[PDB]
DNA sequence: GCTTATCCCCTTAAGGGGATATATATATATATATCCCCTTAAGGGGATAG
DNA sequence: GCTTATCCCCTTAAGGGGATATATATATATATATCCCCTTAAGGGGATAA
């Protein structure tokens, strides 16, 4: 039977999964319905029954982890059919990362739409120490997703939203180095989410907070917000997320954020967060780590930057010297697009700046705050870490950073 | 309504008085003596497409458009 | 606010609107990136604007557009 | 879009795909008018029109190897334009499991029809580490492969419209090379047919191989070819999902009853039971329908072809947590209490009672039963001393250990 | 023409034959004498279909069956 | 080996052979999983007998058919 | 010195003329696939005789 | 001793009748994406008449 889609409890349309592979989407009446209706995912826009193109397997598909090897439990733990976008997503199908919901047409339940498992320690880490050997949570490597209430988070219940995401240890110590990156992060004006670590027992976690999921004024109601990924923009698999597949960088976006809503002080944050992952030696932003919002008619506005983390912790003292590092999407340049940390000097941003005909000034002004704030940040970040916070990514990083914020005052 | 922000974000909309005005762009530009490409074009490409010639479909449409505040 | 018909009075009206903020067309074109022969022609010639130039043009002065029943 | 299908230069048919995304097919009729033609499986046979059956789909999908491990990369590392079969195809139509060749209809070009590059002897264990962690290739099946060409002592690559010769499987377990290694050399001493399998080495890498009875050098050496074959599940027109039979697929009784049409009959049957007492003895417990295939023939005619992808599943016995208690063979078997598959606690009766079932001559299950009844404590030492010594000699101990455990039930007896 | 060994093989063709002619699965019960339906039941699953019965198809189809060694 | 057409022409021809080749009933039906009997009917009566059956005989009979023009 | 409209050079091409390869929707007919019924009978066990 | 024809016991389904549901085909209006031809020119560099 046809499984039906709802975006916070709304009619949208149900989609028409077939044998022979020829997917037909539809629009649920109720949602061309409203004025402020809202398209699934760009890529799908807004029209009339069934939908003749392919982006939309794609974005059905996109509802699954990127690493290939969390595709398998589903059809284990809970028994499924098979793999695909339609067996691996009719037991879990529930909660998408995101807002919307699929369940078949055979199933208009409402489980206590609310409730939490105050779990204790033994019971926190226990969920957890299974993560090695009805919700959705894919953006890096391997991490789950819980419900921050509080001060003692708590196992969710029926179609209950997820408040966090809780990443495990996967980068020989990663918690440590995203939660890091992210405090420093913010420290230089970048808007990206106030996460926390997480500590049970004698385990070790990375615990961030949502960005499509809030709670309203009186704290009654926690509505998902509606999201999306870059990939999902021009109906993409997530095999394309780095440019070696085929997937958008920073050239492919920059045409596009510029329909947003803040297109203005959107593409700034952009160009900035890019020299940001440069010089902190973050190489792991991808296609998949940027997303918009997906508001009423047909709006998008940059979120909160996400999944950043840098080579630095682990570089050289091992079998991977510095020369080995290569910022996750490419930039324009002279000779094709560099990609090379220390290949990719300033004067480069500026070209690669002036290629898209983005506001010269703006950019000198960026590659200016960073360099001078860039010294107090890392102390302020390193005057503010925990009483055990592993020296070694501390300085190692740190280290790295200053020398790469080198190419900077002496240019500007 | 909505705010319009891009070329494409209005393209969207132009789409509805089609299939919910029942016309379509075999008709739309039969009265305002303009070709179906630009039409059809323009649904999917409305970058290439020049305001004079937007208005003809504009009001051809039974809409027009103004400005508002991007707040 | 007002309903707009033709390319004339589309940006006839975005003019006043960066003249009563004391901005220039040269100045703007900047912050956003185009030039100011473009600005420029556009007011005296906005009637060939491509959208892209049109909504950019916006872009600038921090505007939003919308349709309106033609009634 | 239309995806034409092609047989050792030959224009077998068009595969196309509605808008909607169907997977739909229909054989050119130049096929057809042949004396020779033959379905890509028994599951879709020659016809005059678009078909629209599952199957259509079906096929295809076991094409493109089952791993969504490898999709993802295949997408990933090919520019593809979606997880589907027909997608993954439409650009890696170069090698495919069985005859098949799949190039749009812009490239009736006469591409490289031979031609390759010999591999180093570093290379060699280069290319490995690449798949693990023109090169079009594809095989279908469990963990991390790829095949390649040989001529003479060299590793050359498959380019352009050009197939391979040979299969190299990586380790999984703690081991798998070693694994399918020892399996396979046992099974030319018990009477059962296999390929020639090897285990080339490339610097840090015990690496497998093997012969792929699929492909075949003809007399002039001229031209190397594949041949149009498919295993099981394939035949009807199955996913790879219904694999297994406790998951809905063909068990030991479809099987044999569909052996019966082969146009070797009673051979496919007796190899395929006594593989089935074999793989009792040694805990092959992944017996299923994607590792028995059979060769197709002009007119529909088609025999059991040799068995592949043999492994047992002993090297985690004895000090590790899964036990022989808990291992269970791939097929299920016909006992007095429903069906029994536990192999730890399967007794020659119960066979009997199966051979008794899908009537087949008592008298020919025994003269199979019989056979293994003491061919053991030969046929052993006669693989066991044609192993080098790099060879990890502590999957000898526990396989053979266990396999005369069960051994006994045929020693007290015959 | 092409050896067979076994009870589908024989409809796979027998009905790429009747494709080949262009006729109606009709015609074909009513041209001899019998149902429509076993035409139908014989071209998909004709394994517990009568033997008479083939010929009776065979006939039909202008066509005739022949032992091969 | 000629152009058959009727039930009872292949049961006789097929006897010619499983005789003259020394071959028989009682260990026709022991090999290919039957019945004796059922060699036996359908060789005298083969007009009601099956098509799934007229093979099982073919594998025993290391024969099979075809179709001719 | 700052704001603004032309113009030169140049690449891309929207858009009108004129015209064609994909689309929902539809009716005579065609149509290979199914259903309750009904019943004569085949292979299955097991087994003796003209 | 042996190959071969019957024979009861016994489950099921094939074939007939009649009838019907699910395809599937050559039709037939009416409809979003394109294609080569060709003409005023708009939006980028760069520059400056006013």
């Amino acid at each position: 039977p046809k499984l039906v889609t709802w975006m916070n409890n709304q009619r949208v349309g149900e989609l028409t999964k077939l044998a022979n592979g020829a997917h037909t989407f539809k629009y649920a009446p109720e949602w061309l319905a409203s004025r402020y209706a809202r398209p699934l995912s760009l890529s799908l826009p807004l029209q009339r029954g069934n939908i003749t193109s392919d982006a939309v397997f794609n974005f059905f598909d996109n509802l699954l982890p990127d690493s290939p090897i969390v595709r398998d439990r589903i059809v284990k733990r809970y028994h499924a059919k098979s793999r695909q976008p339609f067996d691996l997503l009719s037991e879990i199908g529930r909660d998408s990362v995101g807002a919307v919901t699929l369940i078949p047409e055979d199933e208009t339940v409402t489980h206590p739409i609310m409730a939490w498992e105050k779990l204790t320690e033994a019971r926190l880490e226990e969920v957890l120490t299974a993560y090695k050997a009805r919700i959705s949570v894919a953006g890096a490597q391997e991490k789950t997703a819980l419900l921050r209430i509080g001060n003692d988070w708590c196992i969710p219940k029926g179609i209950t939203p997820t408040t966090h995401i809780i990443k495990l240890p996967i980068l020989s110590q990663s918690v440590d180095n995203e939660y890091y990156c992210l405090l420093l992060a913010k420290e230089l004006g970048l808007n990206v989410p106030d996460a926390e670590i997480i500590k049970a027992g004698n385990v070790r976690a990375l615990a961030v907070e949502r960005f499509d999921r809030r709670w309203n004024a009186e704290r009654t109601v926690l509505l998902r917000l509606p999201q999306e990924d870059m990939c999902q923009t021009f109906g993409l698999p997530s095999s394309v997320k780095y440019e070696s597949d085929g997937g958008p960088g920073i050239a492919r976006i920059m045409a596009f954020l510029m329909g947003s809503s803040e297109a203005l002080k959107d593409r700034y944050d952009f160009m900035k967060f890019q020299v940001f992952q440069w010089l902190i030696g973050a190489t792991q932003g991808h296609a998949k780590n940027f997303s918009v919002f997906i508001q009423a008619g047909g709006s998008y506005r940059l979120t909160p930057f996400y999944d950043i983390i840098s080579a630095f912790p682990v570089l050289g003292g091992t079998g991977i010297h510095i020369s080995d590092l290569k910022l996750a999407m490419g930039l324009n340049a002279s000779k094709g697009k560099k990609t090379a940390i220390d290949k990719i000097y300033p004067r480069h941003f500026l070209a690669t700046a002036k290629v898209l005909r983005f506001p010269e000034v703006q950019m000198h002004e960026i590659l200016s705050d960073f360099a001078r704030m860039i010294p107090a940040a890392l102390d302020n970040v390193k005057t503010s870490l925990p009483t055990d916070f592993p020296e070694n990514v501390v300085t190692a990083v740190e280290s790295n950073v200053l020398r790469l914020h080198g190419r900077l005052s002496r240019e500007y | 309504f909505q705010k319009i922000y891009s070329p494409t974000q209005l393209a969207n909309a132009m789409k509805l008085v089609r299939q919910q005005n029942g016309w379509t762009q075999s008709e739309l530009a039969k009265k305002i003596g303009i070709k179906q490409a630009t039409i059809s074009n323009f649904e999917n490409n409305p970058d290439n497409t020049t305001l004079t010639t937007f208005f003809k479909i504009l009001q051809s449409l039974e809409l027009s458009m103004t400005l508002c505040d991007a707040k």
